[PDB]
C-alpha cells in the first residue's frame, strides 16, 4: 500500500530535469530577455561563485562555447544547445546512480526521495533554472493573462452544466434512458454534447452498483461528477475556449 | 483688492522655485507647464475618448482631444479679449497683469485643455457605472446618522459600528466620497499624485473647477450652490487643496478667478461643435438644422441674437455650403459671446477675484445663454438622443461595469491579506488576486503604496484609509483607460481573444 512501481523514480526525474531550460530558450525566442541577459541574470541567482562548481560546468561552459563558435550556428542555438547537452551530461549519471545505489528500496516502492534528491547540487542547477524562469518568464503578463483566462473559461464552463448537477437522480436517471426527455430540454442537449466515450464510463460504473443499496445515491452523484470533470479535463485549450464562446453565443 | 500677482502663483509643491524672478523668468515657468501638459500621456489618451458620437474610422467626428483644442482656441479668446479690455481702461499695470499678460492667457488655454484630463473612459456614463458599483457594496446612505442595526456596507471596517465612536466620522467620510467619482476631481489627483506633473500652484488652480469635497453630505451653502454644484476634489487631495487655498490667497470653497474663463469656453464650445458633425453623419441636413433652430428660438424679434448669429450665417451660407454655415455659426456666436463674457468677467472682478462669484459670465438671465440654451435644445432632441449614441452610452456602462466586477476579489480581501499582495510578489494562495493585481498600472500602485506609508502605523483608523486607498486604487486604473482600452479588457479578461 503507498509503494511506487520502480520506473516512476526514472520518468519522475526526467519531469524534473526537462522541466526548465526549455522554457528559458522559448523565453529567449519570445524575445523577452536576450540570451546575454538570460546569462547574467543565472550568474547572479547562483550566488557563491567558483571556479568548478556545476555552474561553472555547465552553465558558463555553454555561454563560452556560444562565443567564437564556427558552424555557423546561432549564438542562441549555440548556447542552449551546450546548456542543455552540459546539463544532461552532469544530471542524467546522477540520476541513474542514484537509482542504482538505492535500488532495494527504489524497488520495493517505498524510497521517500526523488533521484534528484532536494539536497543536491544537481537539484541546486535547477533550481538555478526555476529561479530565474520564475522571475521573468512565468511573471510575463501574457502568460499570467493565459492564466486569468484559462480559470474564467474552465470556471464557467461548469456553471454552462451545473444543471445537469442540480437535478435528482431519478431525473438525471431518466434522461439517461429516454434520449428525448420532453420536459428537460436544456438539460438534455447539454447531456449529448458530453463526449459518447464519458457518458459510457457512467453507464458502465453505475450499473456495476447494486441497485437497491442505500448508498446508490451517494455513488451516483459522484460518477456524475466525475462525468462531467471527465468531459471538461478531455478538452484541449483551444476546443474549451471555443465552446465557453460559443455556448455563450459569441461566435460567427 | 485685486493683485493677480498673489493669484498668479508660479511655485511648484516639489522641488519648487523661489525668490524674485524677472518677467522673462515667470513666463518660462509657465511655458515649462505647456510642455509638461502637451507631452502628458493623459493629453493622448484624450483622442481614444469620445465626445458624443462613437469614434469614425473617418476621423471627421470630434474626441476629446480635438473639441478641448477647441476649446483652448475660445479660452484663449476670452483671456486675450479680458486683457485687451483691460489694457484700454488701464487697469493692466492697476491690477498687476502687465508682466503676467503672457502666463495669464498661458494657464487659461492649458486649463482648457485639461478638462476632461480626469473623465473615465466612457463619460458620464464611466462616472455613473463606477458610482453605482461602489454605492451598492459601500451603502453611503446607510451611514447619514445614528449607526444602523443593519448597515448594509459590504466592509466589516467600514461599516458604522454602534459604540459611539469617532472613528464613524471618518467611515461616513470615506463611504461617501469614494461614492463620488467626478472626473474634475480626478483631474486635479492625476495632475498631482498620478502623473506627478508638478504644475505650478496658479496652473492647478486653473482646473479646480469646483470647491465641493467629495465627502460632502448635506445641503449645499445658498452663497456657494453654484461653485460646489458637483464635487471638485477628492479626501484623498485634501492636505494638497489646502496647500493650494493658501498658495492661491483662497478662502474656504473659493474658486481661482481664471476658472471662469474656462468654463465660459466650455460652456459655448460644448455644443455648436456637435451640430456640425451631427450634419456630417447625416442625421440632419443643413437646411433642416436651421429651420430646427428657427423653430426653438420661438418668439422672433428681428434684432435678436437669432437674426444677429444664426440667420445672419443661414443668409451668407447661400453663395462650400455647410462649411459656411457652421464657420459663420461659430464666428457669429463668438462675436457675441466672448466680448458678454470678458465684459462680465471685469464688471465683476473684485467678487471673482475673491473667488467668490456665486454665477458664471454666462448666467441664465443672458439673451447669450439662451442662445447657447439653444444649441443644446435642439442637441438633445435630435442628436444626443440618437441611437447610436445611446447605444455606446449603454454599452460603456456595462463595460465599466463589467471591470469592477473583474477587480472585485482585490476588494474582497482582508487587510492582512491584501498587504501581502504588495510586499511579496509571489502569493501561494491568492493566484487569481496575485495576477490581478500585476494588471494594475505602475503608477497607480506606486501611489497607493506611497499614501499607505505616509500613515500612522498603529492609528486605529488605519485599516478605514487603507480601504479608502485600495478603492482609489482601482478608480485610478479604470479611470485611466481609454474607451478602447477598457472595451478591450473587458473583452480579454472576460476571454474573447486568445
Ligand atoms: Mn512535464
Ligand atoms: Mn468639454
Amino acid at each position: 500500500l503507498y509503494s511506487r512501481f520502480p520506473l516512476t523514480w526514472i520518468m519522475e526525474a526526467a519531469d524534473d530535469i526537462s522541466y526548465c531550460v526549455a522554457d528559458l530558450e522559448d523565453a529567449v525566442e519570445k524575445r523577452i530577455f536576450t540570451v546575454e541577459q538570460l546569462y547574467h541574470h543565472l550568474h547572479e541567482a547562483w550566488g557563491q561563485h567558483e571556479k568548478g562548481s556545476l555552474f561553472s560546468l555547465v552553465v558558463e561552459n555553454a555561454w563560452e562555447k556560444s562565443r567564437s563558435n564556427s558552424l555557423s550556428r546561432s549564438t542562441e542555438d549555440q548556447f542552449f544547445m551546450y546548456l542543455r547537452v552540459n546539463t544532461l551530461n552532469k544530471l542524467v549519471p546522477y540520476a541513474a546512480q542514484r537509482f542504482i545505489d538505492n535500488l532495494p528500496a527504489i524497488f520495493a516502492g517505498t524510497f521517500n526521495h526523488a533521484l534528484l534528491e532536494d539536497a543536491s547540487e544537481c537539484s541546486d542547477l535547477l533550481k538555478l533554472y526555476k529561479n530565474v524562469a520564475v522571475k521573468h518568464v512565468f511573471s510575463h503578463p501574457d502568460v499570467e493573462r493565459l492564466e486569468l483566462q484559462g480559470y474564467r473559461v474552465i470556471s464557467g464552463l461548469l456553471e454552462i452544466y451545473r444543471p445537469l448537477l442540480s437535478l435528482s437522480l431519478s431525473d438525471f436517471t431518466e434522461l439517461v434512458e429516454k434520449e428525448r426527455v420532453k420536459r428537460f430540454p436544456i438539460e438534455s442537449r447539454l447531456f449529448h454534447k458530453l463526449s459518447t466515450r464519458h457518458r459510457l464510463a457512467y453507464v458502465e460504473a453505475v450499473s456495476k452498483l447494486p441497485s437497491d443499496s442505500p448508498e446508490f445515491p451517494l455513488w451516483e452523484y459522484y460518477y456524475r461528477c466525475r462525468l462531467l470533470q471527465d468531459y471538461i479535463s478531455g478538452m484541449t485549450d483551444l476546443y474549451a475556449w471555443d465552446e465557453y464562446r460559443r455556448l455563450m453565443a459569441v461566435e460567427q | 483688492q485685486i493683485d493677480f500677482r498673489k493669484k498668479i502663483n508660479w511655485h511648484r509643491r516639489y522641488r519648487s522655485p523661489q525668490g524674485v524672478k524677472t518677467e522673462h523668468e515667470i513666463l518660462r515657468i509657465f511655458e515649462s507647464d505647456r510642455g509638461r501638459i502637451i507631452n502628458s500621456p493623459a493629453i493622448r489618451r484624450l483622442q481614444q475618448k469620445t465626445q458624443v458620437f462613437p469614434l469614425e474610422r473617418n476621423a471627421a467626428v470630434r474626441t476629446r482631444l480635438t473639441h478641448s483644442m477647441e476649446v483652448q482656441q475660445v479660452g484663449r479668446y476670452i483671456a486675450k479679449e479680458i486683457l485687451s479690455r483691460l489694457k484700454e481702461l488701464k487697469l493692466l499695470e492697476a491690477y498687476g497683469l502687465d508682466e503676467l499678460t503672457g502666463p495669464f492667457e498661458s494657464i487659461v488655454e492649458m486649463s482648457c485643455l485639461m478638462h476632461d484630463i480626469g473623465n473615465p473612459p466612457f463619460g458620464h456614463f464611466g462616472e455613473a457605472a463606477i458610482n453605482d458599483w461602489f454605492r451598492q457594496r459601500l451603502h453611503p446612505e446607510d451611514a447619514e446618522s445614528q449607526p444602523l442595526t443593519d448597515d448594509r456596507c459590504s466592509v466589516a471596517a467600514l461599516r458604522l459600528r454602534d459604540g459611539e465612536e469617532p472613528l464613524n466620522e471618518l467611515r461616513r467620510k470615506i463611504r461617501q466620497d469614494l461614492c463620488h467619482f467626478e472626473g474634475n476631481a480626478q483631474g486635479i489627483r492625476l495632475v498631482h499624485t498620478l502623473m506627478r506633473m508638478n504644475l505650478t500652484w496658479a496652473q492647478v488652480g486653473g482646473i479646480l473647477k469646483y470647491t465641493r469635497p467629495a465627502w460632502w453630505r448635506g445641503e449645499t451653502p445658498e452663497t456657494h450652490h453654484y461653485l460646489m454644484k458637483k464635487p471638485g476634489y477628492y479626501l484623498s487631495e485634501e492636505a494638497y487643496i489646502a496647500r493650494l487655498r493658501k498658495e492661491l490667497n483662497l478662502a474656504l470653497y473659493s474658486r481661482f478667478p481664471l476658472t471662469w474663463i474656462m468654463e465660459a469656453a466650455d460652456d459655448i464650445s460644448y455644443c455648436v461643435a456637435d451640430l456640425e458633425d451631427a450634419v456630417e453623419k447625416r442625421i440632419f441636413t443643413v437646411e433642416q438644422l436651421y429651420h430646427h433652430l428657427h423653430e426653438a428660438w420661438g418668439q422672433h424679434e428681428k434684432g435678436s441674437l437669432f437674426s444677429l448669429v444664426v440667420e445672419n450665417a443661414w443668409e451668407k451660407s447661400r453663395s462650400s455650403t455647410e462649411d459656411q454655415f457652421f464657420m459663420y455659426l461659430r464666428v457669429n456666436t463668438l462675436n457675441k459671446l466672448v466680448p458678454y463674457a470678458a465684459q462680465r468677467f471685469i464688471d465683476n472682478l473684485p467678487a471673482i477675484f475673491a473667488g467668490t462669484f456665486n454665477h458664471a459670465l454666462l448666467e441664465d438671465a443672458s439673451e447669450c445663454s439662451d442662445l447657447l440654451k439653444l444649441y443644446k435644445n435642439v442637441a438633445v432632441k435630435h442628436v444626443f438622443s440618437h441611437p447610436d449614441v445611446e447605444r455606446l452610452e449603454l454599452q460603456g456602462y456595462r463595460v465599466i461595469s463589467g471591470l469592477l466586477e473583474i477587480y472585485r476579489p482585490l476588494l474582497s480581501l482582508s487587510l492582512s491579506d491584501f498587504t501581502e499582495l504588495v510586499e511579496k510578489e509571489r502569493v501561494k494562495r491568492f493566484p487569481i488576486e496575485s495576477r490581478l493585481f500585476h494588471k494594475l498600472s505602475t503608477r497607480h500602485r506606486l501611489a497607493y503604496v506611497e499614501a499607505v506609508s505616509k500613515l500612522p502605523s498603529d492609528s486605529p483608523e488605519f485599516p478605514l484609509w487603507e480601504y479608502y486607498y485600495r478603492c482609489r486604487l482601482l478608480q485610478d486604473y479604470i479611470s485611466g483607460m481609454t474607451d478602447l482600452y477598457a472595451w478591450d479588457e473587458y473583452r480579454r479578461l472576460m476571454a474573447v481573444e486568445q
